[PDB]
């Protein structure tokens, strides 16, 4: 905190204003006024210009990034009819012609219809992450005309091929089949046809003059039969505040940066219908075209304006998402597939998404992304320090795997990260190679938490400091008792006891037990017998090899018999005739206690004296000076640290609370 | 048994480590066990057929099923045409279509 | 801006319905659950709570460090360090069978040693002597109020 | 192609429904010549026919068995739905059946 | 917390210990770790 970092503050507020003028629709408040002082002190606990790589270097995190982006940036909206006041009017005005369009129109949706429509819109918001598949129940009955019209409208609503897709091959082939079926349903007068040699759908020519409608057959190499037909959709401009989302996406090749323009696929589709000899739906589409155009323009606006964050896909990932799908072997990016019905396409065609209110979490996105980056950097440094610590002490730290390290470091973490990582790793699996690739990557996000964790790990390198030790011994001793015969002598003297060792025992007159020796003795049923035999010789036994956790307590009256007769292991007899006679837990609760008996309790001797003499087993030798018998004449010797403080009028400040408070 | 023989038995038993291997570019775990000769022969032949079928036969089977569905004007379920390419499933083809 | 009516049961309605974001979260969770088979408000509010995370904290008095116990004899007393006693119970039982428990306990202890020392003094209390200004005994890290009368 | 409508309107419309040789099934509660005039197979209000049905027509009426049939019809995923717009029920229903 | 309460015994057990010699090949079922003092005796 003593250092000076004003230039970092200027760079951070520059990033604020950069994002602000990029997002000038909703961000207006700026806080330069407070920064132009010289009295208060700020803390730069978090750095704003977060490196994006740190959130993409973690393996198999596309689902987590997508779900957090859609949680932090998606607004809410409503769905309106193409023309209101149609509920009250009679259907005699609504239906006037004959055909699948006439029979379908005038219908009214259900809840599932609206759910599927909003699912379609949500899939249309994300170009590559969300893909659609058809939900087909084998045991249902359905009119053909809805399938016909749904195919002929979904052949125009969505997009395929080109540079990005939101369709599977299954829906593309089904829509092609439905369009082929629709083009050969003869309710009006006859039209001459000429079929081709091969047998894939749409391979025929219609009209008085032949029209090659086989171009309408779906193909992902170029995307001829959908909105991506020979129209530019992705472009680049002046650099964005985020260095990994330089692309700008547009659906119909249009930009408001003007009413009455079309594009290639719509004109081709209209010419195809007018060649087919059906003019009713031709005039229908001709009338409905501007609504379609304005809805794509404004969904383009909401896509390019709101969903631009650090969790968006990078440019290389966006480019490589489609060829990986074409090849059939996903490498690092895995889209999720969303089911949808048949009628949903037409009803989504008629309705338009109308956002009304924005997400209330949009303002505080930079804090969330900075916290996420800092947490991931902390996980990386924890990985490295655990690996180094395991390498340092081979004889007292057990060997492990990176998966156990990851589980341990993920267990102790804020539960938002835990939840999103659990969802991501449940959707797509991980491996040891991915974890190694992640841990040797050098990308890191500097933060106060990183430095604090590094210096704490430096301070915690001593295993004996952190109450982890292996110098545990078992030895039979007679627990002393207060004499209690003379009250004046008991008052004059005192009772002080502990199980602490001032020095370790001799090199000889002691044996060593490891895990496998005790396991063999327990399997053979000769553990307690051997312990009794070696205790009869008045020797000590040491349970070394594995670090243990030691609790410490203080007592005045007699403590319960649990801590007097505590054992380092727990014995459990198993079922007869098994693999082993009994099982052991080699490490259980182990407590060191300090007994300082209160003098006044001698007035009620029931709190002091036992019934029969007992023995205490456990003994721990720890090199730190936890409890010290000190003369009062030197009791002030502890005062040797230097502390600094501030005044009451001085105020500390942090940019996080300044940013979250808004106007 | 005695102490030395039991210790040797436990040491030998604890040495059965598990190795990681691949089948159709998917992770599997391989170890060492004991079995009779003809049963192991049948099991190895079954495993070999499972490995061999994953390359060419069932993809053509799925394509032919899709073609038949296209002819008969019936659309098949989404699972039977797309769980083919799913990573965490092995599709054993007991009946070539 | 009111939505067009839709039919439920056999009656029309114009209800706004649930939020789009909540629907997206719950449907994504449903897809993940049905994939792995063979509450969204909690994660939203937990994102909101994580948005306001604080790494350090401001204090008025430093935490107590050393304490003393009488020994019924005037010559000597007992001095103990409160840090070791406080940090002793933060861990957990360790078994060699599961290394994940061991390393999780070690990580928890490291988090405790990090979080205990993260504090900043703001305005210490103090009193005026005859010619100088001296801090109160409370701000010091040693408690000996119970040993003075003997 | 078949529909679900409450029995109250069908009891009145049965004469013109039989005139169009449409199959009829109810549960009580107390010039160029073509092949067929309309493509409708039958009109019914029974709960057993909802699994085979493909459309339904709602209208404000009194029928103790219309609630469950309407709810089960609305349960289906992709089913046609038509609603009453006031005015004359007879001409509206006749136009809907003939123009279907 | 008139200092403490005592209740007379819920039940006292009279046991006869006859160790099976077949268990001799498997110790820790017939041997203790310390000398142990027993208290309750019943006369019938």
């Amino acid at each position: 905190i003593e250092a000076v970092q004003l230039q970092e503050l200027r760079n951070s507020i520059g990033w604020l204003e950069r994002l602000g003028h990029r997002k000038r629709i909703t961000y207006s408040q700026e806080v330069l006024t407070d920064f132009r002082r010289q009295d208060t002190i700020w803390v730069l606990a978090l750095q704003l210009p977060v490196n994006p790589q740190v959130v993409w270097d973690v393996p198999r995190s596309s689902i987590a990034n997508l779900i957090m982006n859609i949680a932090t940036c998606l607004p809410t909206g409503e769905y309106i009819a193409p023309n209101p006041r149609i509920s009250s009017i009679t259907l005699t005005q609504r239906i006037t012609t004959t055909g699948p369009f006439a029979i379908l129109t005038g219908s009214t949706p259900t809840a599932q219809q609206l759910n599927d429509v909003r699912k379609i819109y949500l899939a249309l918001m994300f170009p590559g992450q969300i893909i659609l598949d058809l939900k087909i129940d084998p045991g249902e009955r359905m009119d053909p005309a809805v399938r016909m019209v749904a195919g002929v409208v979904g052949h125009l609503l969505f997009t395929a091929g080109g540079r990005f897709t939101n369709l599977t091959q299954n829906m593309a082939r089904q829509l092609d089949i439905a369009l082929n079926d629709y083009l050969l349903y003869m309710y009006n007068t006859r039209v001459q046809v000429n079929y081709g040699p091969t047998g894939e759908p749409l391979d025929f020519q219609i009209g008085r003059n032949q029209y090659d409608c086989n171009v309408f057959r779906a193909d992902f190499a170029t995307g001829t039969g959908y909105n991506g037909w020979a129209t530019i959709d992705v472009e680049y401009r002046e650099p964005a505040p985020y260095v990994h989302a330089q692309r700008y996406i547009r659906y119909c090749g249009i930009d408001s940066r003007g009413i009455g323009m079309t594009y290639h696929c719509y004109n081709e589709m209209l010419r195809m219908l007018v060649a087919a000899g059906k003019d009713s739906e031709a005039a229908y589409f001709r009338s409905m075209l501007p609504f379609h155009m304005v809805r794509f323009a404004r969904i383009n606006q909401i896509i390019n304006e709101d969903l631009h964050s650090v969790f968006s896909l990078p440019d290389d990932m966006f480019n490589a998402l489609l060829p990986d799908l074409i090849a059939g072997a996903h490498q690092n990016a895995d889209p999720v597939v969303l089911d949808v019905s048949w009628i949903s396409l037409w009803f989504a065609f008629n309705r338009s998404f109308e956002p009304t209110h924005r997400n209330e979490m949009l303002e505080v996105a930079p804090l969330i992304e900075s916290v996420y980056a800092s947490e991931l950097s902390v996980m990386k440094v924890d990985m490295r320090h655990l690996s180094l610590m395991q390498r340092r002490f081979p004889d007292v730290l057990i060997q492990a795997r990176p998966s156990h390290f990851w589980k341990a470091v993920l267990n102790d973490s804020p539960e938002a990260v835990k939840a999103v990582m659990n969802l991501s790793h449940s959707h797509n699996f991980i491996n040891i190679r991915d974890m190694m690739r992640w841990v040797m990557l050098p990308s890191l996000q500097p933060s106060l938490k990183l430095a604090l964790e590094e210096e704490a790990w430096a301070a915690a390198n001593d295993f004996e400091d952190l109450m982890l030790t292996d110098q545990v011994y078992m030895h039979r001793d007679m627990l002393p008792e207060p004499r209690l015969d003379d009250i004046e002598r008991f008052r004059q003297e005192g009772f002080y006891y502990t199980n602490m060792l001032e020095a370790p025992p001799e090199i000889d007159r002691v044996v060593q037990y490891t895990y496998e020796i005790a396991r063999l003795q327990a399997n053979m049923g000769q553990f307690r017998a051997a312990l009794r035999r070696i205790m009869d010789d008045d020797d000590w036994v040491r349970f070394g090899g594995v670090l243990r956790t030691v609790r410490v307590k203080f007592y005045d009256a007699r403590p319960p018999d649990d801590v007097l007769q505590g054992l380092p292991f727990s014995y459990d007899t198993n079922e007869r005739g098994g693999l082993a006679y009994a099982t052991i837990k080699y490490a259980t609760e182990t407590t060191i206690f300090y007994l300082i008996y209160n003098v006044e309790f001698s007035n009620t001797p029931d709190s002091l004296v036992l019934i029969n003499p007992t023995y205490t087993m456990t003994k721990v030798f720890i090199n730190k000076r936890i409890v010290e018998r000190v003369r009062v004449g030197q009791i002030l010797a502890v005062l040797n640290r230097r502390f600094v403080a501030y005044k009451g009028k001085m105020r500390i400040m942090d940019i996080t609370q300044s940013l979250k408070m808004g106007t | 048994l005695t102490a030395e023989h039991r210790a040797m038995i436990q040491n030998a038993l604890d040495g059965s480590i598990i190795e990681n291997g691949n089948v159709a570019t998917r992770d599997v775990d391989v170890f060492i066990g004991a079995c009779s000769e003809p049963v192991y022969r049948i099991y190895n032949r079954l495993q070999g057929y499972i490995e061999a079928v994953q390359l060419q036969e069932l993809r053509n089977s799925i394509g032919w099923l899709e073609r038949l569905g296209h002819r008969k004007r019936i659309t098949y379920s989404q699972e039977v045409l797309t769980d083919f390419r799913r990573q965490d499933t092995i599709w054993v083809l007991a009946l070539q279509l | 801006i009111k939505t067009t009516p839709y039919l439920e049961g056999d009656v029309l309605s114009s209800d706004s319905g649930p939020l789009l974001s909540v629907f997206a979260l719950q449907e994504i969770m449903q897809k993940v659950r049905q994939v792995q088979a063979d509450d969204v408000q909690k994660i939203l509010d937990d994102i909101k709570a994580l948005a306001a995370e604080q790494v350090y904290k401001i204090v008025k008095v430093p935490s107590i460090s050393f304490r003393h116990i009488v020994m019924q004899s005037r010559d000597r007393v007992l001095r103990v360090d409160t840090y070791y006693e406080e940090m002793s119970q933060v861990g957990d039982v360790i078994t060699e069978d599961e290394p994940e428990k061991f390393y999780s306990t070690i990580i928890k202890k490291v988090r405790f040693i990090r979080g205990k020392g993260s504090f900043i003094l703001h305005d210490i209390p103090t009193r005026d002597h005859r010619g100088m200004e001296v801090a109160e005994p409370e701000v010091l890290g040693v408690e000996f109020k119970n040993v003075l009368p003997v | 192609a078949m529909l679900l409508a409450p029995g109250d309107v069908i009891k009145r419309s049965s004469e013109e429904l039989k005139q169009r040789q449409i199959q009829i099934n109810l549960i009580d509660w107390t010039a160029p010549i073509g092949a067929r005039e309309s493509a409708v197979m039958l009109v019914s209000n029974s709960i057993k026919d909802v699994v085979r049905a493909t459309a339904y027509f709602t209208a404000p009426t009194g029928d103790p068995h219309w609630k469950e049939v309407a709810r089960e019809a609305s349960k289906k995923k992709n089913i046609l739905a038509y609603t009453s717009t006031g005015g004359d029920v007879k001409t509206e229903f006749l136009h809907l059946i003939d123009h279907l």
